[PDB]
């Protein structure tokens, strides 16, 4: 499930350069990887090379309903700062719950 | 020739005088940078291997020289001019100079066809410069010169300008390196742990630490096992021993214990051997460690080779990391393992983490050292990529166009912008709160920022051990000036004559011990380590000698002569145990200290006459140090001195305490710091209220610099009327704050008048308020530019017009001129612009970007700047100007943690007053008094009226016995005042005496930056947040106040809940959505041609509406995106 | 009963490990690495002084009389050489509860002689 | 709780291959005093003696004798392990222990 443009608004800049959220940031990633994984299937591609594809898109979208996994690398942006995922979003202090409810 | 006692208080403070014309207060960061540029930057060039690049031709780039030059700008036309500071801060550049490397390219592809060439001056980068340093221009200026550069003499520099912004490095703590520290973890499988964090004489890899642990008892005893470095597994010491080529167990023991004659050593080594009998030679050895770590090769042969280069470069570097230093490594991996047990046997304590002898402070230069060693590495691999990618192709390559020269300079310039120290991509990796913004709000607090230490121990730890006032900060650190936030302890402040040691080479100091009787450590046989005296330099154990009382001798008399020994060369001898460690490194806090003879100084009263004139036959503080009267003691050599507070202790008494002093303090009020130093009779305070007061004069206005008025600061607050203290003491002499005052001296009355003064409150004068008394002017700055980035969309400043302009607000623009820039001299209220930018668009063609007021302000624009930034846009600073006037809500504060707000103003008719028509200026609570026990607020009172009756200005220095109590009542009862004080007031309203006699005097009082009308907020439905449809976050968003998680709770145990859903759904974020009674889950609605639906469940006519807040919904959704089904059931 | 020290091989200098020759019914120490043996001369193994009735006596080195820090005293002369002046210290030692004791240090050079009251 | 290091003084092995003539010179009055009649199986020893020296103030401290001793021993290891001990007189509490096959 893809959420809505209210969890994740498109927030303008002084200018026109229209930034995005972390979650879409994400989701570009996992529909990246869905359409190459879906090709490559479709596609001449080695079981190896599907296999790999497996594995990133199962690392993007655990990445984006949750980050902090041990021992995995953090999902990665722009100047290096780890993405919010959805669990850092509610996950204690500051979070939706008791943040903002 | 003996300075008598009567004479003392003059000779010591003369002394102290001369240090701070010689060195200052921000020594420590001008020595730190000068090593670094002077020294760091040379030996981090040629540190670096030559980089060999063949496909055949080859090409080695050995980099020789550098050469940095004095900081300079390079316009767009490209031409360099010499760029002063101020013009940097004024432009939002970056104060550096040039770095330009020599780089010898020499080609050899066969037959002896070799040819250099040399490319002198080759530019590597841009290093930012610190102020006052050697390479910045101000240096070795006249006043009358900084001023015609408009400078501030005052101005101590030892910060950096990166984009305009003062960025000052804050010395970072860390422990000491190439020192054995035996620890015991309560709750690890070890007993005792002896660590070494090793590292090489010149810096080149990260500190490689290695442990030599025991084992918990519970096989049969305890065994001794080694962490080494890049090993996942414990490593027997007695298998490490044998790697190194000692195999027999008496080569071993022969190496671990030197006296054989001792059992209890014995056996409790012996359960390591039993445990390592099946390895016996060195190559099986080498196997095992291969075997244990965490690469293990399936083949002997490279676990072997792998082992061999672990044990001859991760292990023990600081010994020595070349080939044949096997038996030093032995030797060094022996006295750990004797350490080991001598600690284990009760023979030795257990080291203290916290004592600073064994820390180091991490200054400015071997900081900005660890920056450009990773700088300098990255730019020669990219210079590696480059050279290669056409060598490849077997043609030539320009070496100018390898050099990509922004990694240094983006480098150090981001590092020191942002704090994060570290590489840009290692954003999180990296350690922030170095390199802070310098606080500029009083004089104070940029002496004090100059000289802030930081303990890396992190804010959330919650043991105490880090953050409590070790005994060894005495005279190096502040006991008073400290956070008292979440930061206790871990930040802390220089005390006033505490230098940093800035670094040296030990080489003189080990050629002077081979030509002296020392034995080296290869040359020995292990028999005659028991009775000799080991010998570590810089942690290394080089060797041993027979007599240590005269090797300490030798050494002490060459370090006061000023001989081959430098004077920032510590010298310990431990006497019980037979170690005399000798430090040279950077980071070694010490303090000046009075050398003493048999039981006399040797500061003569020669030496204070040379010192009167001081400035006519420069005889300086260097040559007190030279003379050999004067020594700095380091933290770790204070252990082995035996002090005398004052010469007094030095006197022949009725039952002698000592009778064998070595060193005597010049004044004991030299363990107070910067913000400490200003505290009048800080020793008749509680120490917390010395804490406090020493963290409010940096809140203090004042005058911050003398220069201000071409500072485009965004805050600034400055006094109109700053007075110094007529009660003071002798160390503000040298912190400039007679020259930069911070306050006011006030008539405070100490008395209970109408109860507008309860619980830490002020009552103060509305007549001297309008005579000027505390009143203060407050700058702020504007910055905008307008960028011409591309032609899809360009700013310009320019006077906006209501019909091109799209976002343009309902404010009148009437105050810009046709620049688009307001004009000085005018007036401007809230929500006013001062800047109209117009942005072209993709109310046509181009759309309103100005800068408004940040509102509820009501300033004058004091003066606006125009200017071109480094890329060379338009660019100005528009310095706003408004008068505070004290009011009530105002913070003000004493000297001695008394602050308070102001209660009520009262007109001078209304206060209360003496037979001789005086007011108080302040009237303040007896209350605060007597929990707080503030008795140098009273005894500064007094002190004060004598003061100001007698015209001179007191003396409030800490620990002085020619000034107490009695005698300033005694001078008080002289003026025809009651000794104590105290005086008949006159009840202002009615002018009936009152009953009590009042407790009224001048006492330095200071406006503190906290104004009300900078604090004062109010909201009723403004802006909300995108996300979440709640109030905005601050007043500068006018944002809404939280009613956070404890409110709910009082709320709900007050049983309101109207209120409670009021203050959580009604007043936050009221909001509305439909859901599907089948599914529960958020329908879609369209009310406008009354259709809901929801896609589901495929009905359309079972939808409730439900009024829920907005993050709630928004909580749901994003359950729903972790495929949660959270269903809002209505039965 | 006193401790037992370790000994070392005569070939292989390697430690001594103990063992027990039955045709003499006699102790051993031999050599677990060459094949070295030796006649014992103390019969003794192991001893473990849980009291640790050590003397620190011996842990004193007179060396310390040169300390600068450590305090003086006239009033306990020196039994070995005469001296009035001598240095007094506590044990400071692990192990130790009865840790007040105090140790003397005579002050003469050379003469180093050290004791307890 | 007390074990037996709280109220030990002081533990050593030898070898002692013949009882009748031990090691120490102090410890043959006690051991020749209880050898003379057979209590155990005399040849069911072995050379190897473990001697255990006690401290009277931690005896007395506790009320304990070296009977009760010796029989918490001769309980938690049997017969397996015999132990000997002299009367609560000597200077010195001393108890002698050997291993049984
Ligand atoms: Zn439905
Ligand atoms: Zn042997
Ligand atoms: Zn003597």
């Amino acid at each position: 499930p893809v959420p809505p443009l209210s969890v994740r608004p498109a927030v303008v800049m002084q200018g026109s350069a229209r930034n995005q959220d972390d979650l879409t940031h994400k989701l570009a990633d996992i529909v990246k990887i869905n359409n190459q994984l879906r090709r490559n299937e479709q596609n001449g591609a080695a079981a190896h090379v599907i296999a790999e594809d497996v594995k990133l898109l199962q690392f993007h979208v655990a990445t984006m309903v949750d980050n902090e996994l041990p021992g995995l690398p953090r999902a990665m942006q722009k100047s290096g700062r780890p993405l919010k995922s959805l669990k850092q979003r509610l996950k204690g202090k500051e979070g939706r719950v008791r943040g903002n409810l | 020739d003996e300075i008598t006692p009567d004479l003392w208080q003059e000779a010591c403070w003369i002394v102290i005088s001369s240090y701070f014309d010689e060195k200052g207060l921000v020594r420590q960061q001008l020595d730190s940078f000068d090593e670094f540029i002077q020294m760091s930057v040379q030996r981090i060039v040629e540190d670096a291997p030559p980089i060999d690049l063949q496909a055949p031709p080859r090409y080695l780039l050995k980099f020789e020289q550098i050469y940095l030059s004095k900081p300079t700008h390079w316009e767009r036309d490209g031409a360099p001019s010499p760029m002063m500071p101020n013009e940097a801060r004024l432009r939002n550049l970056t104060y550096s100079a040039p770095l330009y490397v020599d780089i010898t390219k020499t080609v050899i592809k066969e037959g002896e066809e070799q040819l250099q060439t040399q490319h002198q001056k080759t530019f590597i980068g841009k290093i930012p410069i610190m102020l006052r340093s050697t390479y910045c221009l101000l240096n070795g200026l006249t006043d009358r010169d900084l001023c015609e550069l408009n400078e501030c003499p005052l101005d101590p520099g030892g910060y950096f300008i990166i984009n305009g912004s003062e960025k000052v490095l804050i010395a970072q703590e860390k422990m000491a390196t190439n020192t054995v520290y035996v620890f015991a973890k309560k709750d690890s499988k070890y007993a005792y742990t002896g660590e070494c964090r090793s590292c090489l004489e010149n810096s080149s890899r990260p500190t490689s630490t290695i442990w030599v642990s025991m084992l918990a008892r519970g096989a049969i005893g305890q065994r001794i096992v080694a962490t080494l470095p890049y090993i996942k597994q414990e490593v027997p010491i007695i298998i490490v021993f044998r790697a190194l080529g000692f195999v027999s167990d008496r080569d071993i023991l022969e190496h671990i214990i030197y006296d054989f004659e001792d059992p209890e050593m014995m056996e409790m080594v012996k359960p390591s051997l039993d445990e390592a009998f099946v390895i016996q030679e060195q190559n099986v050895a080498l196997n095992f460690i291969g075997s244990r770590g965490a690469k293990p090769g399936v083949t002997k042969e490279k676990r072997i080779k792998y082992a061999k280069e672990v044990l001859q470069k991760e292990m023990l570097p600081h010994v020595g990391v070349s080939d044949f230093c096997e038996t030093k490594k032995a030797y060094f991996l022996g006295y750990m393992v004797h350490r080991l047990l001598l600690a284990a046997l009760g023979r030795r304590e257990l080291d203290d983490r916290d004592h600073y002898g064994n820390k180091r402070l991490d200054l400015a230069g071997p900081l900005l050292a660890f920056l450009f060693r990773g700088m300098f590495k990255n730019l020669l691999k990219e210079v590696r990529i480059y050279a290669q990618k056409f060598i490849d192709r077997g043609k030539d390559f320009n070496l100018e166009l390898a050099i990509k020269t922004r990694i240094i300079s983006d480098g150090l310039k981001y590092s020191l912008a942002t704090g994060n120290w570290g590489d840009q991509k290692k954003a999180h990796q990296a350690r922030a709160g170095v390199s802070q913004v310098l606080n500029r709000l009083t004089f104070a607090s940029t002496l004090s920022h100059l000289r802030r230490l930081n303990s890396p121990i992190g804010r959330d730890g919650k043991l105490a051990k880090p953050r409590q006032l070790h005994n060894t900060l005495w005279g190096m650190v502040c006991p008073a000036e400290t956070p008292e936030g979440h930061a206790v302890g871990l930040v802390k402040n220089l005390a006033l004559m505490a230098y940093i040691s800035v670094g040296s080479q030990p080489s003189p100091i080990l050629e002077f011990l081979e030509e002296w009787s020392m034995e080296n450590l290869e040359e020995i046989s292990p028999a005659a380590i028991a009775d000799a005296t080991k010998i570590f330099v810089n942690g290394c154990w080089v060797g041993i000698h027979k007599d240590p009382e005269q090797l300490m001798n030798t050494l002490r008399k060459l370090r006061r002569q000023m001989d081959i020994i430098v004077s920032e060369v510590s010298m310990i001898r431990d006497i019980r145990e037979r170690e005399i460690r000798i430090y040279t490194d950077a980071g070694r806090i010490c303090r000046p200290l009075l050398i003493v003879e048999k039981q006399k100084l040797l500061l003569k009263k020669r030496h204070i006459d040379q010192l009167k004139e001081r400035e006519y036959n420069n005889y300086s503080w260097q040559d007190l140090v030279a003379s050999g009267v004067v020594e700095y003691i380091d933290t770790l050599e204070e252990e082995t001195v035996m002090l005398a507070m004052t010469p007094d202790d030095l006197q022949e008494k009725e039952v002698a305490y000592c009778s064998t002093y070595t060193h005597c303090e010049i004044h004991p009020s030299m363990i107070l710091g910067v913000c400490a130093s200003i505290i009048p009779f800080p020793d008749h305070n509680q120490s917390p209220r010395n804490t406090y007061q020493s963290a409010m004069g940096k809140q203090a206005m004042g005058v911050y610099i003398t220069n201000f008025h071409v500072r485009m600061d965004t805050l600034a607050h400055v006094l109109y009327y700053p007075q110094k203290p007529l009660v003071t003491t002798r160390s503000m002499e040298y912190l400039r704050f007679r020259e930069l005052p911070a306050g006011i001296n006030s008539i405070v009355a100490i008395a209970s008048y109408t109860g507008y003064n309860q619980e830490d409150s002020v009552i103060m004068n509305r007549s001297a308020v309008d005579r000027g008394f505390f009143r203060s002017v407050f700058y702020r700055s504007y910055k905008e530019q307008e960028s011409k980035k591309g032609f899809d969309q360009e700013e310009v400043f320019e006077k906006p017009t209501r019909e091109t302009c799209q976002g343009m607000r309902h404010a009148i623009y009437d105050k810009l001129d046709d620049d688009g820039l307001i004009a000085p001299g005018v007036r401007v209220s809230g929500d006013d612009v001062i800047i109209g930018k117009t942005v072209t668009l993709p109310r046509y063609t181009k759309r309103d970007c100005s800068t408004f007021l940040r509102t509820s302000e009501t300033g004058i624009v004091d003066q606006v700047m125009v200017t071109l930034n480094q890329e060379g846009y338009k660019f100005c600073k528009i310095r706003v100007r408004s008068v505070r006037i004290p009011q009530i809500g105002d913070k003000f504060a004493s000297r001695h943690g008394q602050k308070g707000t102001c209660g009520i103003q009262y007109r001078q008719e209304d206060m209360p007053f003496t037979c001789e028509g005086i007011t108080p200026d302040i009237i303040i609570n007896p209350h605060a008094i007597p929990s707080r026990m503030t008795i140098g607020h009273l005894i500064e009172c007094l002190q004060g009226k004598v003061s100001a009756n007698k015209g001179e200005i007191g003396d409030a220095t800490p620990f002085n016995d020619a000034v107490n109590v009695q005698k300033i009542s005694n001078l008080l009862s002289d003026y025809g005042y009651h000794l104590r004080g105290n005086e008949v007031l006159y009840n202002g309203f009615t002018g009936r005496k009152i009953t009590s006699q009042i407790f009224i005097g001048p006492t330095y009082y200071q406006r503190l930056k906290h104004m009300v009308d900078d604090k004062i907020h109010s909201r009723a439905r403004g802006p909300i947040q995108i996300l979440n449809r709640q109030p905005m976050e601050g007043r500068s968003r006018d944002g809404g106040l939280r009613f956070g998680e404890m409110e709910r709770d009082c709320q709900i145990a007050h049983g309101a809940a109207q209120f409670l859903r009021e203050r959580l759904f009604e007043a936050s974020d009221p909001y509305q959505v439909h859901v599907c009674n089948l599914c529960g889950i958020m329908a879609i609605a369209n009310t406008r041609t009354h259709t809901y639906e929801c896609r589901g469940c495929r009905n359309k006519t079972q939808i409730s509406l439900v009024r829920m807040p907005y993050a709630c919904k928004l909580l749901f959704q994003e359950l729903m995106s972790m495929s949660i089904a959270p269903r809002m059931m209505s039965v | 009963p006193g401790f037992v020290g370790i000994r070392f091989c005569q070939e292989c200098n390697n430690m001594l490990y103990p063992k027990e020759d039955k045709e003499n019914r006699i102790l051993l120490y031999a050599c677990r690495n060459c094949d070295y043996q030796q006649e014992a001369d103390n019969s003794c193994i192991y001893v473990n002084k849980i009291t640790h009735e050590v003397d620190e006596l011996t842990q004193i080195i007179a060396d310390v009389s040169q300390d600068p820090t450590l305090p003086r005293t006239e009033d306990h002369p020196c039994q070995k050489c005469g001296h009035k002046e001598a240095v007094f210290f506590q044990s400071h030692s692990a192990r130790a509860e009865d840790a007040m004791r105090l140790y003397y240090v005579c002050t003469a050079p050379h003469c180093g002689h050290r004791w307890t009251e | 709780h007390t074990t037996l290091r709280k109220v030990t003084a002081n533990t050593a092995i030898y070898y002692d291959p013949n009882p009748q003539s031990t090691v120490v010179a102090e410890d043959q009055e006690w051991v020749n005093v209880y050898y003379e009649m057979p209590d155990f199986d005399v040849a069911r020893i072995s050379p190897w003696l473990l001697r255990v020296e006690l401290d009277r103030k931690h005896m007395t401290d506790r009320k304990l004798t070296m009977e009760q001793i010796a029989e918490k021993i001769n309980a938690g290891f049997g017969d397996d392990l015999n132990c000997i001990f002299n009367d609560d007189n000597a200077e010195k509490l001393v108890l002698r222990i050997r291993i049984m096959n």
